[PDB]
């Protein structure tokens, strides 16, 4: 598979007045690991991150063009972007290459800068917006992640249990995927702060 | 898919089945297969389902504006030449064999077979669709020079009912149309009104 | 999608002499297993000092000469003289190359005199490379004529032979003998033989029949 | 006036005229004159050659167009060379497509179509040239005359400066031309051009050019040595 | 219009090199655009002066002044407009 | 066009002393079906050129349109020139080859016959641009079944009278009806002479099936 | 005046002067008349030959624009050949698209729109020529349409264009064109051309005549030589 | 087809055979497989003939334009790079070329390998062709920078001889050119069958 | 197949490349330089499909030199590496460049920088990197002995262990190896390691 | 204002006449045809001793067999001489022979009246080239001299003067010329007439001269070779 050439594994999970987003750190070519500190989650605001799994060169291409369009939007507009507008901008940008598609399935996890409602969504690789109320997962270990997140997610959790659930849901899923893993970063987006953590994970 | 048009003195009689299949599942069993291009000019749609509507919208567009400019009811040969030009110009991307039938005051009842290719030929009767192979031999044997209106309606209903009996990709109701100077009289033959031919049972 | 070439057969033959050039061709035109016509000459007079030979696909053989005569008359307008043999060859090399990625399936053999009154044979590929030779066979039956001319003109594999220059009376009989040898063994060559001899007086023709089968 | 109606070809003057078109005919009414005429078998052009300085040789006033057509110039020379390359291209496209040379009567209508288009569009100028076109085809020999985009079929015709006397001489002697041979035909045109000269100048081997086309003779320009038998001749002025 | 153009220039640079643009490149780019309309095209020229402040890692805090002719200069204090 | 659908089979032609006669059946096949039985595959271009085409029939009607509009736009000038059949043959060679060069051919194999300046013209053009003249022409299965009879008669006697050439054409069309699967016993004959172009038809051939009693 | 250097500029009283100056340029040129009758259309043109050096057939003012349609022109003739080629291309495109010969009403209203398209812009000039179109078919009858350079087109029983238009129009009005055969119409046409002729100014002229009708089965043809010459003879003896 | 060229102390020696083939059929034995660019430069023929000939003729036109405009002859490093920029655009359309550019510039000798695959390298020795692998073995065992001129002629002719002896697809005539500082000069033109008698 | 290796230290980057140019069974150049000087503080190591490599490298090189001409100062290695990544990424076009790249650079403010890049133009900054099939044999030794505080003599020793692994185990004949080092004093050429 | 394509009442384009007026300000050129070849001489007109005289070039190589003189606005002769060189090299590329001088002069004079402001392939010419030229060369017809002007009207010459001092130098070239004149004598009389018309004082520093022969190529004279004929004065 062309999506599975680099591996990749990003998920989000919705809490009580806070969201969590985590991404795998392996940058790979089909069998060969190259580095273990690859960036997949990008800051698009104070309380809004986008995470892109899949082909890593399409991750960096879409993140550069998205930052190009978003900086123009925020300079011309004079405000921070609301996450639904970012979802429609990303879906527009991916659908402009409909028959030439970028090989990335971005997830978006952040907080509304005015109302602070939690927002989680993902997309396909061609631009279908899928707003869910529990979690979205993306990458080559999709089945491994849905198996964890259907059972460990519970509604209305504090940031501690949100961290614990997204941590276990990442770790036991990526320990069953060969071409993904090698370290994981966890971002906890809250009302007053952003918490950036890395976890103990298998390195094989 | 079985369409048929028969020229008689004073107009034409059209006929069509009503079964549109995708694979072997009937997607629509009340399909209307007679499209009015002008008041008294009908085209019939066999082959690719998209093309025979998409070209027909362009031909209706050209022919209505042409008729308004010329202050004349448009000819059937004009409506056939606008298909002969355009279905030829895109024949690699169209799969369209059209049977145009209609009436005009200048030359009477007219049936033009435009086969898949973008040519044009006037015939006394024209059959088309996937089912027409099973009723070539009927209409070569039954057609007489100069049938009346009701004899043509019974001839079109019999020839369609044979193809609907034999071809699995055809069936439903028989939608007829008789186009003449007085206007268009359409009628639908359903159930018992479809002409019935008993099976070749063992004695 | 439209297999766009048909090998329409034929062989052409050119020999550069001391003060002449002989160009010969069959006139049978073929298409697989059929004979289209028995009088279709392949020698096309360009100017007074150059006759060209054609072999290969016949549609390109017609189209290319309708290009070349136009280019000759453009030259005769813009330069106020007829083209030399080397000028025609250098022109046709560019013309054949400009159709690089859809080539004229034509093997051109230009025969004629240069400006010094010697024979020059210029034999080309479809993609425009060219070279000067003393003699050349082309087209379908080239492998039956070219070793015999290698024996008789270049005098290879012969010991105790005087390398006499190319006289006309021996060369004409050589052309007739090699075409009888081609017509006996190749199916594509036959039905006539049209011979153009380029000398300083002008261009003349001689016709000999071949095998009809 | 004079001044706001002579600046554009696309302005009708209130008499129903276009002053930029009529000024373009002054470019043909100033040029070195030329004489054309035909028989039932031949068509011949006679032209003065303008050599600019006595060490400068003579301006070509007859141009090769094909084997079967030659033209003459009077006026803006580079416009006539543009139109020569046009006619070269048209005869070559007719030979390339239909494998017979284009008939002259259609080719001059194509020239009349080409010169017409700048006479109507803003920012353009009319071609400042008049031509005499000598050709031979299936319909026999032809002499044509083309600035204002008109074109004329002519038995014998002379354009250029002071050309009225040459037109009167050709009106006097056009009744002979059909049955004259090739030799007498050019002699009449040499006298017709000799009408146009000032009294002291004579027709020499250097300042008279001749083009000749016939039933089996391809078109050829007759210059310095080739003009000498046709010059001799000659009834003196 | 010109400050809509300036943002496109600076974001094309930040797109292409993934670092923010040096302060003089933006000013010379806009003076190239303002110079182009004074020479050809037959339009009217823009009638605006623009004072330019900005920081970069190469020379730190800077100042510029531009005109409709396409000139620019570095300044430590300057003034445009009335008086 | 990549797919010929409505096709026409063999077209014959032979020069005779004073003109050219060509012939063709009146069938448009659709695969194996005899779908159209009363189409004409012979075009009268002007008073001295006729044209018959085998192969795809839609491209023949496109050439009827273009080559009719050419001779009408010639006759609008009214200068006394008419296209000699060699000019129409060269034009068709260039049009068929120019369609070939775009990888978009006109799937035909055409025979131009004419009579101008007292000289008969008979010229062949196929979908590639292979073009030549011959004393007799035959496209399709006529090239194997009717061409040998034409050249066998022409070897003994190179000059044919009009009725001899007409019966030779009829006797070749009988052969094609006996031995071509896509032919039809309803054919046209078009003859150009000094007086101009006539088309006679529909004609029919009379069969002989006495070998059907020669099984046992 | 300042208001007449451009066709894209109205004058303060509401006139477009480049068009009204082109309609003065039309009535500089020689007389051309056309008479529609019961079964066909006959055209007649006073063809001046400015010098007898000129061959016959030069400066024809009768054009064929389709095989069933003819055309007679007046004015600056170099524009008229361009409009003849526009009408030829328009009738050719109509035959190619719609499969039959173009109705003359629609052809006149295509060519009238092409003429009108130049009376709007400063980047072109209006045509300096008026022209007529005549046709015949079994389905449509005979028809005669006349266009002036303003683009305005109407259908006519009889028309005269050129420098002698009014004296010819009053003379065409004297005739009963509606009920005569065309072989009886050529003699009037030839009568009126020699009547309105200016013989003291711009001498040495020729008559040019053509008809389309049932007697040519709708094909537009020139008048034969003996019929044209006996029309010339009848008109010269009527002229005294 | 086998071509080789090598730099040494007194310039560049270029040697080539003369056999062009059409499958198993041999079409010619007199192919000039060193193409004469100008009075100071040589190009070589391997793979496709017309593909070599057109681009090297157009390069000769290009460097003559450069001599007219910049008033100085072209260097090897510029001219071979222009050949690379011409042939780089048409990768993958079916071109076949193997070339060596040999001249004398201000860096001294010049010898660069450019092909239709896009490779552009320097080197002291090269060999290109179908039977080039046999030419490398005979060439490199005698090669050094301190070769004498006539011994370099003998080494070049011997390497082309053994390359023609082993390759079925190579043969013809051993053509030998020598580029020096004052221009290129023809050394000899020798049949293979005579050198079999000599060796 | 061509070989690349680069090691990023505390205030230096050490890169090395094989010095072989091959043609399908034989090598045609044994002094082949795959290191192209971009500017005073930056090298781009270039391997991959032939022709694409040199054209792409020189096209980047003249734009880096052109930026220096327009501005009077050098690109940062981050900016030049993202520029090279953008030009290689603009892949799905009619001009794909199948090139494999390492870029080594030194900045005044950020220090030594090493960038890995494949033919997809995936840009990954790494403390050490290597291309070719020979990378599969020596990234294990680089994982064994590399520490972030390796001084340059241990770097040349570990590089010598890596090239001896190429000599002992790797099947392609890679006998001679060119090495350069970049630091705050510009570019430095070191002695060739031969076997 | 009015267009660049406006006819005067005399039938002359105004711009075509005014470019001929810009001819009459240029450095005067002298070219003479002989049977042993053609010699061409143009005055450099050095304006300052700070100027390098060698970098002024008013006689150019066109190919190995064709020279060319110029007078007037030398910046127009930049694009004219470069299109002439491209045409000669295209003729060598296509036909593998030398281009004759007449076809070269026809090709260059086509670029004259390829000007105008409405057809306008993107940024082509808006005014006539105000340079008149003398083409001297040798071909298969032998040594020849051609003359060209801003009207695009080209013609053959035996000797010609162009420019500011064209008038009297044309009559003096009428005086000296005979068809049996040698090349060295033509160099001699060309420097005679140029020294008659130069305001400055003639030496090897303020003229250029070159010759083309059937035997040898186009050869621009060096300073010592100029000095050698200049000693004869």
């Amino acid at each position: 598979s062309i999506m599975s050439y680099n591996g990749g594994a990003v998920m989000a999970m919705k809490g009580k007045n806070c969201v969590a987003i985590a991404a795998d750190r392996r940058f790979g070519i089909q069998a060969q690991m190259v580095t273990t500190d690859f960036q997949k989650i990008f800051p698009m605001g104070d309380r809004l991150y986008i995470g892109l799994a899949g082909l890593a060169t399409d991750v960096q291409t879409v993140a550069q063009r998205l930052k190009f369009r978003l900086n123009l939007y925020e300079l011309k507009e004079g405000r921070q972007i609301k996450p639904y507008t970012l979802m429609s901008m990303v879906a527009n940008l991916l659908y402009e290459k409909r028959f030439g598609p970028y090989y990335t399935e971005p997830v978006i996890a952040g907080l509304d800068p005015k109302t602070f409602k939690p927002f989680i969504c993902s997309l396909d690789l061609i631009g279908c917006p899928m707003v869910t109320d529990d979690f979205v997962v993306s990458g080559t270990c999709a089945e491994q992640m849905y198996g964890m997140c259907e059972s460990l997610w519970e509604p209305n959790m504090d940031p501690d249990h949100l961290f614990e659930t997204i941590s276990q849901a990442m770790l036991n899923a990526v320990d069953r995927d060969a071409v993904s893993g090698m370290g994981v970063i966890v971002h906890i987006i809250e009302k007053d702060k952003i918490t950036t953590r890395t976890l103990k994970a298998r390195m094989d | 898919t079985t369409i048929m048009a028969v020229q008689f003195d004073g107009g034409v009689v059209l006929g069509a089945d009503s079964r549109t299949t995708t694979g072997s599942y009937i997607a629509n069993r009340v399909t209307d297969k007679l499209t009015p291009i002008h008041d008294r000019i009908f085209c019939c749609r066999s082959g690719s389902a998209a093309d025979t509507q998409a070209v027909a919208d362009a031909v209706t567009y050209q022919l209505g504006f042409h008729s308004i400019e010329l202050n004349e009811p448009p000819l059937v040969h004009t409506a056939a030449s606008l298909f002969k030009e355009m279905c030829y110009r895109y024949r690699e991307d169209l799969m369209a064999g059209i049977i145009i039938a209609g009436w005009d005051p200048q030359e009477g009842g007219q049936v033009y077979s435009v086969p898949m290719g973008g040519m044009m030929v006037r015939q006394s009767f024209a059959i088309g669709g996937s089912g027409s192979s099973y009723i070539y031999g009927y209409v070569d044997a039954t057609y007489r020079e100069g049938m009346t209106k009701e004899e043509c309606l019974q001839f079109t209903a019999n020839a369609l009912a044979l193809a609907m009996e034999r071809d699995g990709s055809s069936g439903g109701v028989i939608r007829l149309a008789a186009i003449a100077e007085s206007g268009v009289e359409r009628q639908v033959l359903l159930g018992d009104q479809i002409p019935k031919f008993a099976v070749a049972t063992l004695p | 999608r439209f297999s766009p070439y048909v090998f329409n057969g034929g062989t052409i033959l050119a020999i550069a002499g001391e003060d002449f050039a002989i160009v010969a061709s069959d006139t049978r035109l073929s298409e697989g297993f059929s004979i289209h016509t028995r009088d279709s000459p392949k020698c096309y007079k360009l100017t007074d000092k150059t006759v060209i030979g054609c072999s290969g696909f016949h549609g390109d053989c017609l189209t290319l000469t309708k290009i070349i005569e136009a280019r000759l008359k453009m030259y005769k307008h813009s330069n106020n003289k007829a083209m030399t043999t080397g000028a025609i060859a250098a022109m046709l090399s560019t013309i054949l190359y400009s159709r690089r990625f859809f080539p004229y399936y034509v093997y051109n053999i230009i025969g004629g005199l240069d400006e010094e009154g010697k024979g020059a044979v210029y034999s080309f590929d479809p993609v425009g490379s060219y070279q000067r030779d003393s003699f050349k066979a082309g087209g379908s039956a080239s492998a039956m004529l070219q070793p015999l001319l290698d024996n008789q003109v270049g005098f290879k594999n012969m010991q105790n032979v005087e390398h006499v220059p190319l006289s006309l009376d021996r060369a004409m009989r050589l052309v007739k003998d090699v075409f009888i040898s081609a017509a006996e063994r190749d199916v594509y060559t036959g039905d006539a033989l049209r011979i153009c001899i380029v000398t300083k007086e002008g261009i003349r023709e001689e016709t000999v029949s071949l095998r009809k089968d | 006036f004079r001044n706001q109606y002579d600046n554009d070809v696309t302005v009708w003057s209130p008499q129903g005229r276009i002053h930029q078109i009529e000024y373009a005919m002054e470019a043909v009414k100033q040029g070195s004159a030329t004489v054309g005429l035909k028989s039932k078998t031949h068509a011949v052009l006679v032209a003065l050659k303008r050599a600019q300085s006595e060490l400068a040789a003579h301006q070509k006033k007859i141009l090769h167009v094909d084997n079967h057509i030659g033209i003459s110039i009077a006026g803006l020379t580079a416009d006539a060379r543009l139109l020569c390359n046009f006619m070269r291209q048209e005869c070559l496209d007719s030979r390339f497509v239909f494998d017979r040379p284009l008939p002259v009567s259609r080719l001059v209508s194509l020239i009349g179509s080409k010169t017409q288009i700048p006479t109507q569009r803003y920012g353009r100028r009319p071609y400042g040239v008049g031509l005499l076109i000598a050709g031979y085809d299936d319909m026999g020999p032809h002499i044509f005359q083309t600035p204002s985009a008109n074109y004329f079929d002519c038995r014998a015709m002379s354009i250029g400066a002071r050309s009225q006397s040459a037109r009167t001489y050709l009106e006097r002697h056009m009744s002979e031309f059909m049955e004259c041979n090739l030799n007498e035909l050019v002699k009449h045109g040499l006298r017709a051009l000799r009408e146009t000269l000032p009294a002291e100048q004579d027709l020499t081997t250097k300042n008279v050019s001749i083009g000749i086309v016939g039933k089996d003779l391809e078109f050829t320009i007759y210059d310095d040595d080739d003009v000498s038998p046709f010059l001799e001749g000659l009834e003196e002025r | 219009v010109l400050t809509n153009e300036l943002r496109l220039i600076a974001q094309r640079y930040l797109l292409q090199y993934q670092e923010p643009i040096p302060c003089e490149q933006l000013v010379t780019a806009l003076c190239d655009i303002k110079q182009a309309y004074t020479q050809f095209g037959g339009k009217r020229p823009f009638g605006v002066s623009l004072l330019y402040i900005g920081w970069d890692k190469h020379y730190g805090f800077q100042l510029y002044q531009s005109d409709p002719s396409g000139n620019y200069g570095g300044w430590k204090a300057t003034c445009i407009g009335n008086n | 066009t990549q797919n010929p659908m409505v096709t026409g089979t063999s077209v014959l032609g032979v020069k005779f002393e004073g003109g050219v006669v060509i012939a063709a059946d009146m069938l448009g096949s659709y695969g194996s079906l005899a779908r159209f039985r009363n189409i004409s595959r012979i075009m009268r271009v002007n008073n001295s050129t006729m044209l018959g085409a085998s192969g795809d029939y839609a491209d023949f009607q496109y050439l009827k349109q273009v080559l009719g509009q050419m001779v009408i736009d010639e006759e609008l000038l009214g200068d006394g020139h008419s296209y000699s059949p060699r000019a129409i043959h060269s034009w068709l060679t260039r049009a068929m080859y120019s369609r070939r060069s775009k990888m978009n051919p006109l799937w035909n194999t055409m025979v131009i016959g004419g009579y101008a300046d007292g000289e008969s013209f008979l010229g062949y053009v196929d979908m590639l641009g292979v073009a030549y003249e011959a004393p007799s022409l035959a496209t399709g299965y006529g090239a194997y079944l009717a061409q040998p009879l034409l050249r066998e008669v022409l070897e003994k006697q190179p000059v044919l009278s009009q009725t001899e050439a007409r019966d030779l054409v009829e006797r070749c069309m009988r052969v094609l009806y006996y031995r071509d699967a896509r032919s039809y016993n309803r054919f046209q004959i078009a003859t150009v002479t000094e007086k101009g172009v006539e088309i006679e038809g529909p004609l029919s051939t009379e069969t002989n099936w006495d070998i059907a009693h020669m099984i046992s | 005046t300042g208001y007449d250097l451009s066709a894209s500029t109205f004058s303060p009283d509401g006139r477009v002067f480049q068009v009204e100056y082109a309609m003065k340029a039309v009535e500089n040129s020689s007389t051309a008349i056309g008479i529609r009758c019961k079964d066909g259309v006959v055209f007649g043109v006073e063809k001046l030959v400015l010098s007898k050096l000129y061959e016959e057939g030069s400066n024809k003012r009768l054009f064929n624009v389709d095989r069933h349609v003819g055309m007679a022109v007046a004015g600056l003739l170099a524009d008229a050949r361009s409009l003849a080629d526009i009408a030829r291309e328009e009738a050719s495109n109509f035959r190619s698209n719609f499969g039959y010969n173009i109705p003359l009403k629609h052809l006149a209203d295509r060519v009238a729109m092409y003429v009108h398209a130049y009376t709007l812009y400063s980047a072109v000039r209006p045509f300096g020529c008026s022209f007529m179109l005549g046709s015949y078919s079994v389905n449509d009858g005979a028809q005669l349409y006349m266009i002036d350079p303003s683009g305005v087109s109407y259908g006519y029983w009889g028309c005269a264009i050129g420098k002698a238009r009014q004296a010819a129009k009053t003379e065409i009005e004297k005739l009963q064109m509606k009920e005569m055969t065309c072989r009886d119409i050529v003699k009037e046409v030839a009568k009126i051309i020699y009547i309105v002729h200016d013989e003291v100014k711009d001498k040495a002229f020729e008559l040019e005549l053509s008809w389309v009708g049932e007697l040519t089965n709708g094909r537009h043809e020139i008048v034969p030589k003996d019929i044209r010459e006996e029309a010339e003879k009848y008109a010269k003896e009527s002229l005294k | 087809t086998t071509t080789l060229a090598f730099k040494f102390r007194h310039g560049v020696i270029v040697a080539a055979d003369s056999r062009a083939t059409a499958g198993a059929y041999i079409a010619s034995q007199t192919v000039k497989k060193v193409i004469e660019i100008n009075p100071y430069l040589l190009g070589t023929m391997a793979g496709g003939a017309a593909d070599c000939s057109f681009w090297e003729r157009l390069l000769a036109r290009q460097c003559r334009i450069y001599e007219l405009r910049n008033k100085e002859r072209i260097s090897v490093a510029a001219a071979s790079k222009l050949l690379a920029n011409m042939v780089y655009q048409y990768k993958g359309m079916g071109l076949s070329m193997g070339t060596m550019i040999c001249g004398w510039d201000k860096r001294g000798p010049g010898l660069y390998y450019v092909d239709s695959e896009g490779n552009r390298i320097s080197g002291a020795t090269f060999s290109v062709g179908s039977g080039s692998v046999y030419a490398y073995g005979v060439m490199d065992r005698g090669y050094s920078y301190d070769l004498e001129v006539e011994q370099a002629y003998d080494l070049a002719r011997r390497a082309i001889y053994q390359a023609t002896y082993r390759d079925a697809y190579s043969g013809g005539a051993v053509n030998l050119y020598h580029v020096r500082e004052d221009g290129w000069i023809r050394v000899s033109s020798d049949n293979v069958a005579d050198l079999h008698e000599k060796y | 197949m061509e070989y690349l290796i680069g090691i990023q230290g505390p205030d230096y980057v050490l890169v090395a490349s094989d010095r072989v140019a091959a043609s399908n069974i034989v090598q045609m150049k044994d002094d082949h330089d795959k290191m192209f000087k971009m500017s005073e503080k930056i090298l781009l190591l270039c391997v991959g499909e032939a022709g694409d490599t040199v054209q792409f490298a020189e096209y980047i090189q003249k734009n880096v030199q052109l930026y220096k001409m327009r501005n009077g100062y050098e690109l940062s290695p981050t900016a030049a590496a993202n520029f090279t990544r953008r030009n290689l990424a603009d892949l799905r076009s009619r001009t794909p460049y199948h090139v494999n790249l390492l870029l080594a650079g030194y900045d005044e403010h950020e220090g030594p920088a090493l960038y890995y890049m494949d033919y997809l133009a995936a840009l990954a900054k790494a403390p050490f990197a290597a291309h070719g099939y020979g990378a599969f044999l020596t990234l294990s030794i680089l994982d064994r002995y590399y520490t972030p505080t390796i001084s340059r003599e241990r770097a040349v020793e570990l590089l010598r262990k890596c090239l001896e692994e190429l000599q002992k185990r790797f099947i392609l004949n890679l006998p001679t190896f060119s090495v350069r080092i970049i630091d705050k004093n510009g570019i430095h050429d070191l002695d060739n390691i031969s076997f | 204002d009015r267009g660049v394509n406006t006819f005067s009442p005399e039938g002359r384009l105004f711009q075509v006449e005014y470019a001929i007026e810009a001819i009459k300000l240029g450095s005067t050129a002298i070219g003479i045809q002989t049977s042993e070849g053609v010699c061409l001489a143009v005055e450099k007109r050095i304006t300052s001793p700070l100027m390098e005289p060698s970098s002024i070039e008013k006689i150019v190589e066109i190919d190995a067999h064709i020279g060319c003189a110029m007078s007037g606005l030398i910046a127009d002769a930049k694009t004219l001489i470069d299109k002439a060189r491209v045409e000669t090299q295209n003729h060598w590329f296509t036909y593998n022979e030398t281009m004759t001088v007449e076809s070269v002069t026809q090709a260059v004079s086509n670029l004259a009246l390829q000007f105008g402001e409405e057809d306008a392939d993107p940024g082509a010419m808006s005014r006539p080239f105000g340079v008149a030229l003398l083409f001297g060369g040798v071909d298969e017809k032998g040594p020849q001299l051609f003359h060209m002007d801003p009207s695009g009207t080209f013609v053959q010459c035996d000797a010609r003067a162009i420019g500011s001092a064209s008038e009297g130098a044309q009559s003096s070239l009428q005086e000296v010329y005979h068809k049996s004149m040698t090349l060295k004598e033509a160099i001699k009389s060309s420097l005679i007439i140029l020294k008659q018309v130069m305001e400055e004082k003639l030496n090897a520093t303020n003229i250029e001269l070159a010759t083309v022969q059937p035997g040898q190529n186009f050869h621009m004279f060096t300073k010592e070779e100029l000095e050698e004929v200049i000693k004869d004065i």
